């Protein structure tokens, strides 16, 4: 919701990029509970 | 004879009102009338909310419970931040290689619309808006042009399509991407026009064929919720294979599915598959 | 009662802050609540649908159906007429 | 599964299922290489 | 002729096996180095090939000739034991039949139909045509390719044969506390998809009761398909018909991906006080419209 | 709510059979080239 | 064990148990139609034990 | 006929393990016996004490 | 310090990671092992 | 033979189009569409029964009394179509997408996700289940020492006629059975 | 269980299922592919629930 | 059917089975010479809740019914009481007096068929012991009307 | 699952690559079967007793059965007074603690499981090395198609050793006979009369007499012999398949040659990993010829 | 289901219909001398979900003198199910609610004595210990149809049992009843399923034999000359050129042929 980690889903595979470049890519607490979050929904996905 | 979840047994003294049966109070007929109807309409009242309690979508559901979960006893005060933390990012784009260059949304003053766009990309070509040179001919919308740019690109196996930026042309993107009919999209806050990306699967695209509803924009067809219902049903089969883009009065972009989930009718854009 | 119906309308805490209550608290009287349901009603039970079903499959197969005599099945071309037979049955 | 396995025995010869499963081993000139003792199945002609 | 062929097995002679033939056998038997000979034939074999063969060279015919029965006596003496069948009589029967002639019935032809009246050694009407055509077209093939008793002989699936299931597995196990075995800790057993190794489940527990002269649960098909029982009651009312729903007639709804995600963090993170909550057979049931779709069947429950 | 029934659908030819399928097409039923491990 | 086992086993049918058996038919059952489920099974041991 | 022949005899006859090389006989990229680089191997050297 | 088997001077990576599972077929546990695999050795296992 | 070569076939698991599909032979405009039964003119219906759809309904070129119209354009046109069908299963797979008919296949995965809570999870401790090879073991014997090694455990002459487990295949062997060799070699 | 269905073979009356009279006799219909008919009271030996 | 309606039917349905419901079954069973269902259905009875509660009984009625048919049709290895003898089955009995079955040489099949049995099953039979003799002392013959 | 199919499939493999003989895909997954059928008895039993976490001071207590399933809290009115989330992660983190002992606890368990399967796998295993035809040759030498090349180097280091007596053979068999009859003398002497009415005697015969077992009782109610399944001369599932038909015959050597392939293919990865750890071994090829010169 | 002092204890667990209230019992007794099942009348407020098919909590709700445990002094209740740990099969009481005047169990410290009667055993396969020789026959009130002191062997006996199961060589082993099992995967393959009709379900499995009128000419021609193709619609018939005819169940992924 804060468009701080975004995606690239192919067929099979899954790209999860994490976009903070203004304080040098360091995640918040939410921002990493939230990576927590889309790390292990792709993880766990049927296809990937 | 152990018993669990029974709490102290034998409860505590409670005898029921049949069988402890006090002298039944002999009430004039206005107490009784009234105990009826109150009674009643507690139950009516009950049935209300046990029907509502089923039909609870599943998001409310866990709001609710997720909400309780979090509850303390005094409403605490809002803790004080960081001078921003808040400001929604921008979406990553590279200033190298573009077809457009991914705009601030700090620069939101500079922006232009449509029509009168302000001076941006000047490296790429600028889309030009497509009128009618004379009476007869079909008046142009962007959902029209839409279409049938996708529609080519998909045709000439291009990955790339530079395509006009309305509010409902980008919604359009953002639907196809959700059901796959497209790769992928982005709106750069470039004025006049955005980028999709397509998709190909065994040799040929992902989309069969792309229409729009309405070759006029004096032309305004409305979708009734039954007909959004009606192109879901094959036979009495459920078909979702078809998408059916439309307006809300909400200005929401919807497809028609979410339309007859909450039965809500649109205005027609497109159908693609 | 759905969208074309009539609309139904609308510092310190209210009153509606003091029923709710914490679910790690132990609540008012103590209802044998069966697990399963508590567990289904905060959406936290694992589902199963309609979806997780395969085919539902022949477990003891019936009977051999044997060729039931049909009005097309005649040894002599005459039985099947024109003036007699319009079909099978 | 967009490419099955399908037929995969081997105890006949392709050329044996041919004959026994389908008329098509009777007429070996109507049928191009590509398909001679692929046809598990029984054809009618309908001509036109 | 089937009392002394058939039943009596003590008027039956064996060759004599010699002293080598003995030890030969003996040592086979015991312990199998390869390359050997791969005959070995058990006595059990030779003795059914005699029987069956003794099947083979029955003919019937004028008694007074050679043959032991006029064919008017064979189907007499059928038609008075057909109407002495029991319930498990005719059962028994009816198994017989649909293991031998059904197939059989399946893989005929033309092609047979002479040597399909030589089992009863009836004459046919055509039977000199019948001679020059089936000749002609027996031509065509090896004479393996066309004798109807080699046409069942390979079957799909080879680890897991029907004689070996027969013995069910752990029977003397899940038949003393039947509820403290659900379907999952069999089903480890074997290497097969779900759906099979369920039916295969079923099958094993009917035979079992059948062996154990007792009767069996006919609830239990319906108890390991659950699923897939509520989801044919559901699609019947649906759709209206009657009978089972096949796949033509599913919905054509598109899941994404990650679809299964809530499930399976729901799942992943599940605990259970004792391991019967964890598979009990009715966890699949929560709302009333699922009790009353599970039992819709049973008047009683 | 689905007025059609699929207990009637379809059109007698008279004669002319066709197929159906229980379940899933017979082209993919065997699995074993992945069962067995033949693949390359 | 055997005994629970010997009577349900003889109440399934008896005509099992008979030196001369007679014609064993199904007939109808007390329990209802679906009496099996009152019926089933092998006697069960205790779960104690 | 010749084909299935072929395809017993190939299937039946290869090989399994590791080799020398630490790798299956069928591994993609990388080879054994190129050439009867190995037969040529057994000729010159021969087996005998 | 073998924290890590692997290592890629290529551009982009993550684009061909994409479109190389694009092409690849079954969800099998032999398929998956081989096409990560052979993605693995054929760039991020420093073999040339 | 030209038949033969052209040869299409159709997935039947969806029993009929799912979705219209508007597509034309030269001059011949043909609407393939999902319809309760089958319905068409006759040629074509029993078309579209020479391949086992149900639930299929054509027309061919609106009024069927609008140009061209042949025999060979009513042929080619249904041909043509039912050659431009997508199968449902290619359109998820197309999308990226899983369909619900085939979800069932990951419920014994989602089952044991849940079961595997507890005991199965546990993995025994110091034990990965892969054990290298350390020493080297040879038990081979010269042909005189198993001559007599098994006579205890089982008969005599246990290695007797095998061929693979002796040097000398034919030690031990009474003499008819040696003769039984080259009997059978004569 | 199974609905009753009207427009079965035993359902449907003579004229709509052929366009001839074909007479009503309990026994052996050839066109209706039945051997005998015993005629008893449609609900009454059945199961209710049924 | 309608035995099974009497306990399904809400409406008109008893909760038990009533004494009445059984001997009316039992007397159709009687009348319709039907055999296995009838001595099915008797120890069905005995077996049932209503037996061992003491609602339903077996009564003298029932009982003597009972075993009059059990005498009078046909059962399935034996000669039954009320099975007429036929003069001229001499044709191929061999004699015009006597019944058709002699429950001596049917015992002496009946030890064959063990042993045959036994050896069917097991491969292998025990030789019976030498002081072993068949004991015919309690079987009596056929006697006629 | 995982530890055990590894050595499961180490098994199968290796029996066909030894010895011509393929196991049953029944028998092998039965063998698994009664692995996890035995982890599962552990579980009902470890079910009935519960483990208790606790957190600071003992003010936090945590009541939860050995799987990690919470049955109860208690708490000090003291934690009331913190904060949600402090509550929180403090009855969090004696669960944590709580789930710690129950999971050494089944640890220890599944150690004895680990063993009970081992002792199930010996006949087997015991079954195809013992044979006076089995034997292997080092990992490093070469091999070539006629044979296996020697290795050269340190001819003192290579060290073939034996299993098996050359001269007659002595089964395990003959070694329980031997044990039994030590059994009876002692039992028989004057001596061990007299400790056969102690408590340790007695003790004895209620373990280890099966003979005495009531019938009924749960129990083998005899002493068995070892098994004895000795690999080159007992055929198991080839030679069914090869009387009924050819096609499934290969396809199961096949999948045998597979198992075996990718179990030698494991001990190779950790064959290299355990060369990089010391250090022997460098993260990349910098040696080619010795793959790309064959 | 355990064994002590001569009776059962079972586990069960009483809910509510809905099943969304529940209550377990660890040691009832199962005593086939009570004719309905009792409950502690304070359970009924516990027990009692308000679903919308029972809008208020129960469908029957009445008093009786319920004066067998020891002028209304309970109530009956139903339907509650109660789930006990041996059977598969819910069991739908519909009990005697008691008070505490009425009849008190608190009979030992922390032990209610709850027990099962034949409402609930009726039920189960609890109901087959009832019969002569299982363990609740003891237990049963005295009847003439129920002898007290017999051995098994001698009450079978006088049913009819002779001899041991299947002991004379004329009644077959139970065993042999079912020899082989039919499973399409395992052997064989699928049936190679057809119709002629409007649906599959609505018509025969069977296409028209050779007798048919439209058939004849064609397999005539299909007769004389077998090398061509031919013509007609006598390939929808059963009976075609191909060794393989066109019945049902034909097995058609079946490896032979
Ligand atoms: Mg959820
Ligand atoms: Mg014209």
């Amino acid at each position: 919701a804060n468009r701080t980690i975004t995606g690239n889903d192919g067929r099979f595979s899954k790209t999860i990029m994490i976009n903070e470049p203004q304080c040098n890519q360091a995640l918040s607490a939410k921002t990493a509970s939230e990576l927590s979050k889309e790390i292990d929904k792709a993880t766990n996905a049927v296809y990937s | 004879a152990k018993v669990y979840g029974a709490v102290p047994p034998l409860g505590a003294a409670q005898g029921h009102r049949l069988l402890h049966g006090k002298r039944e109070r002999e009430g004039s007929l206005f107490a009784v009338a009234n105990d009826v109807k109150r009674d009643e309409r507690l139950l009516r009242q009950q049935l209300n909310a046990l029907l509502e309690e089923e039909r609870m979508p599943m998001q409310a559901r866990l709001q609710r419970n997720e909400a309780v979960s979090s509850h303390e006893a005094v409403p605490q005060t809002p803790l004080v931040d960081l001078p921003g933390v808040e400001r929604r990012r921008d979406l990553p784009a590279d200033p190298i290689t573009r077809l457009f260059f991914q705009h601030k949304g700090d620069h939101a003053l500079y922006y232009g619309t449509y029509d009168k766009p302000s001076v941006q990309d000047d490296d790429r070509v600028q889309i030009e808006k497509r009128v009618p040179r004379r009476r007869e001919e079909n008046l142009y919308t962007p959902i029209y042009d839409f279409c049938h740019r996708i529609r080519e690109a998909t045709e000439q196996r291009k990955r790339f399509v530079v395509v006009p930026s309305t509010i409902e042309t980008r919604g359009c993107a953002r639907v196809m991407h959700d059901h796959g009919l497209v790769a992928g999209f982005r709106d750069f806050h470039n004025d006049r026009a955005f980028a999709v990306e397509l998709k190909y699967f065994q040799g040929d695209s992902t989309i069969n064929v792309i229409e729009p509803c309405s070759y006029d924009g004096r032309t305004e067809f409305e979708w009734s919720p039954k007909m959004m219902r009606r192109l879901l049903n094959t036979h009495g089969i459920h078909n979702r294979l078809v998408v059916y883009i439309c307006r809300t009065a909400d200005n929401r972009i919807i497809d028609h599915i979410h339309a007859v989930k909450e039965n809500i009718g649109g205005r027609g854009l497109m159908m693609v598959h | 009662g759905g969208p074309g119906s009539p609309v139904r309308g609308p510092r310190g805490y209210t009153a509606e802050w003091r029923d709710l209550r914490n679910p790690m608290r132990p609540p008012e009287f103590p209802t044998p609540w069966e697990r399963k349901y508590r567990q289904y009603a905060r959406g936290q039970h694992p589902s199963y649908d309609m979806v997780y079903a395969g085919p539902m499959p022949e477990i003891f197969p019936m009977r051999r159906d044997f060729r039931k005599p049909t009005r097309w099945d005649f040894h002599d071309i005459e039985k099947q007429g024109k003036y007699r037979t319009s079909g099978p049955y | 599964d967009l490419y099955p396995e399908g037929f995969q025995w081997k105890h006949k010869l392709n050329t044996e299922y041919n004959q026994w499963r389908s008329n098509t081993w009777l007429t070996p000139d109507l049928i191009p290489k590509e398909h001679r003792g692929r046809f598990l199945c029984n054809f009618q002609l309908n001509i036109v | 002729w089937y009392l002394q062929n058939i039943l009596s097995l003590e008027l039956l002679k064996l060759k004599s096996k010699t002293n080598a033939e003995k030890i030969a056998t003996y040592r086979s038997y015991m312990r199998s180095l390869a390359s050997g000979k791969d005959n070995t034939m058990s006595d059990d074999d030779v003795i059914r090939n005699i029987i069956k063969e003794r099947w083979k060279t029955l003919e019937f015919g004028d008694r007074n000739a050679g043959y032991p029965c006029t064919f008017g006596d064979y189907i007499q003496f059928l038609n008075e034991w057909f109407k002495s069948l029991d319930e498990e009589g005719m059962q028994r029967l009816r198994e017989h039949f649909d293991r031998r002639i059904r197939p059989l019935l399946a893989v005929m032809s033309p092609v047979d139909i002479l040597w399909l009246e030589a089992l009863t050694q009836n004459s046919p009407h055509n039977k000199e045509q019948l001679q020059r055509k089936i000749a002609f077209q027996t031509s065509l093939g090896t004479p393996e390719f066309f004798d109807m008793s080699k046409r069942l002989r390979y079957e799909i699936n080879e680890d897991y044969k029907v004689r070996d299931e027969l013995g069910p597995e752990l029977f003397a196990l899940w038949s003393k506390a039947p509820e403290r075995w659900p379907p999952e800790r069999l089903s480890k057993m074997y290497g097969l998809d779900f759906t099979l190794v369920r039916k295969i489940l079923v099958w094993h527990h009917f035979k079992a009761c059948y062996d154990a002269c007792v009767e069996p649960d006919w609830s239990l098909p319906k108890r390991l398909f659950a699923l897939e029982w509520i989801r044919d009651v559901r699609a019947r009312k649906h759709g209206l018909f009657y009978g089972k729903m096949r796949f033509a007639e599913q919905k054509i709804t598109f899941y994404s991906d990650r679809f299964l995600f809530r499930d399976l963090v729901n799942r992943r993170e599940a605990s259970y006080a004792n391991v019967w909550e964890m598979d009990d057979p009715y966890r699949f049931l929560q709302t009333e419209q699922d009790y009353e779709d599970y039992w819709g069947d049973n008047y009683d429950v | 709510k689905n007025l059609n029934s699929w207990y009637t659908k379809g059109t007698m030819r008279g004669g002319v059979p066709r197929i159906y399928y229980a379940w899933m097409r017979p082209g993919s039923f065997t699995r074993r080239r992945f069962e067995k491990m033949r693949n390359p | 064990y055997k005994d629970r086992l010997l009577s349900k086993q003889f109440f399934q049918n008896p005509q099992a148990f008979e030196v001369v058996p007679d014609r064993h038919e199904r007939s109808v059952q007390f329990g209802g139609k679906w009496e099996y489920q009152r019926t089933h099974g092998l006697p069960t041991v205790d779960r104690n034990e | 006929m010749g084909e299935r022949m072929r395809a017993i005899i190939e299937d039946y006859s290869k090989g399994f393990g590791l080799g020398p090389h630490g790798h299956s006989p069928t591994h993609d990229t990388i080879h054994y016996n190129t050439l009867n680089a190995e037969g040529e191997r057994v000729r010159d050297l021969g087996y005998t004490d | 310090l073998g924290w890590t088997d692997l290592f890629t001077t290529i551009p982009d990576m993550t684009y061909h990671i994409k479109e190389w599972f694009d092409t690849t077929e079954h969800m099998h546990n032999d398929a998956v092992a081989w096409q990560l695999g052979h993605l693995l050795e054929t760039c991020f296992k420093m073999k040339e | 033979r030209e038949a033969f070569s052209n040869i299409i076939a159709v997935d039947l698991e969806q029993e009929g189009p799912m979705y219209p599909v508007r597509v034309n032979a030269d001059g011949v405009r043909v609407l393939l569409y999902p319809a309760r039964r089958i319905v068409a003119n006759f040629r074509v219906a029993d078309i579209l029964c020479a391949f086992g759809f149900q639930h299929a309904g054509c027309r061919i070129n609106l009024k069927a009394t609008n140009n061209p119209k042949s025999p060979t354009h009513t042929v080619e046109g249904v041909f043509e179509a039912v050659k431009a069908l997508r199968s449902v299963s290619e359109i998820a797979a197309s999308r990226g997408k899983v369909p619900h008919s085939l979800i069932y296949n990951i419920y014994p995965y989602l089952e044991e996700i849940r079961r595997r809570k507890g005991m199965m999870a546990m993995h025994p401790p110091g034990k990965d289940g892969l054990l290298m090879p350390d020493r080297v073991v040879d038990n081979r014997l010269p042909d005189h020492l198993k001559r007599g090694y098994y006579d205890d455990v089982y008969w005599k002459d246990f290695f007797a006629g095998s061929d693979e487990h002796l040097n000398e295949p034919r030690m031990g062997l009474r003499g008819d059975e040696m003769r039984r060799r080259l009997e059978e070699a004569q | 269980w199974a609905p009753q269905m009207e427009w079965g073979i035993e359902n449907t009356p003579s004229q709509e299922q052929y366009q001839e009279h074909v007479p009503d006799t309990t026994d052996a219909d050839f066109r209706k592919q039945r051997r005998i008919q015993s005629r008893p009271v449609k609900w009454f030996y059945e199961s209710h629930y049924t | 059917a309608l035995w099974y309606r009497a306990t399904e039917d809400p409406y008109f349905g008893t909760p038990q089975h009533t004494q009445r419901q059984a001997e009316a079954l039992l007397k159709v069973y009687v009348q319709a010479k039907q055999r296995g269902k009838a001595i099915d259905f008797m120890n069905k009875l005995r077996g049932s809740v209503e037996y061992l509660t003491g609602d339903i009984t077996i009564t003298t009625v029932m009982q003597e019914s009972y075993d009059a048919l059990l005498d009078t049709t046909p059962h399935p290895h034996l000669l039954t009481n009320g099975f007429t003898l036929e003069s001229d089955a001499a044709k191929y009995t061999g004699e015009v007096n006597k019944a058709p079955l002699s429950p001596l040489q049917f015992r002496i099949d009946m030890e064959m068929n063990k042993y045959r049995r036994q050896q069917k099953e097991e491969g292998v039979v025990r030789v019976p012991p030498a002081l072993w003799r068949l004991d015919t002392s309690a079987i009596v013959p056929y006697k006629v009307d | 699952m995982e530890v055990y199919r590894r050595i499961t499939e180490r098994v199968r493999g290796a029996l066909w690559a030894h010895h011509g003989r393929l196991m049953s895909e029944r028998q092998f997954h039965r063998i698994l079967a009664f692995v996890y059928n035995n982890k599962y008895e552990y579980q009902i039993r470890f079910d009935r007793m519960e483990v208790v976490g606790r957190e600071w001071g003992g003010r936090v207590e945590v009541v939860t059965t050995p799987a990690g399933f919470l049955k109860r809290v208690r708490v000090n009115p003291c934690v009331e007074d913190l904060t949600l989330y402090q509550q929180q992660q403090l009855i969090l983190s004696a669960y944590a603690n709580a789930c710690a002992d129950g999971r050494k606890l089944m640890e220890q368990a599944e150690m004895n499981i680990y063993k009970q399967f081992l002792k199930d796998l010996k006949p087997i295993v015991m079954g195809i090395r013992d044979n006076p035809e089995f034997y292997t040759v080092s990992e490093n030498s070469i091999e070539t198609i006629g044979g296996v090349l020697q290795t050269g180097d340190s001819n003192n280091l290579c060290h073939t050793h034996r299993t098996i007596p050359a001269a007659k053979a002595r089964q395990p068999a003959d070694e329980v006979r031997a044990r039994q009859e030590w059994e009876q003398k002692w039992i028989n002497s004057p001596r061990g009369q007299s400790w056969a009415l102690t408590l340790r005697g007695k003790t004895y015969f209620a373990l280890h007499g099966p003979q005495y077992r009531p019938r009924g009782a749960p129990g083998a109610k005899k002493e068995t012999l070892p098994l004895d399944i000795p690999a080159p001369y007992t055929a198991m599932d080839e030679k069914r398949l090869l009387k009924k038909n050819w096609m499934a015959y290969l396809d199961n050597k096949h999948v045998a040659e597979v198992m075996w392939t990718r179990v030698k293919i494991a001990d190779r990865e950790k064959r290299q990993r355990l060369l990089q750890e010391t250090g022997r071994a460098w993260h990349r090829p910098i040696n080619e010829e010795a793959i790309n010169r064959w | 289901f355990r064994m002590s002092g001569g009776d059962m204890f079972v586990e069960y667990k009483v809910l509510s219909r809905d099943h969304r209230r529940s209550i377990r019992v660890e040691d009832a007794i199962v005593d086939p001398t009570f004719k309905r099942t009792v409950l502690p009348l304070g359970w009924l407020e516990l027990l009692r979900s308000p679903s919308l098919r029972l809008p208020t909590g129960y469908f029957v709700e009445e008093t009786v003198h319920v004066s067998l445990p020891n002028e209304a002094n309970a109530i009956i209740a139903g339907p509650v199910v109660l789930y006990i740990t041996g059977q598969s099969v819910p069991v739908v009481l519909n009990p005697y609610f008691v008070p505490e005047g009425t009849w008190d169990m608190r009979t030992r410290d922390g032990e209610l004595d709850l027990r099962l009667g034949m409402d609930a055993i009726e039920q189960c396969t609890l109901f087959s210990e009832l019969r002569p020789g299982g363990l609740l026959y003891g237990k049963l009130p005295e009847n003439p149809n129920v002898r007290r002191n017999e051995s098994l062997r001698a009450t079978l006996g006088r049913y009819g049992m002779k001899c041991d199961l299947a002991e004379s060589p004329l009644v077959p082993r139970p065993w042999t009843r079912m020899r082989y099992m039919f499973i399409d995967e395992l052997q064989r393959g699928p049936k190679l399923t057809e119709f002629v009709g409007h649906n599959p379900r609505n018509g025969t499995p069977w296409r028209f034999s050779q007798n048919t009128k439209y058939f004849r000419i064609g397999i005539w021609r299909d007769t004389i000359r077998r090398n061509d193709m031919n013509e007609g619609l006598h390939a929808h018939s059963s009976w075609q050129k191909s060794p393989q005819q066109s019945v049902p169940e034909v097995r058609f992924l079946a490896p032979y042929p």
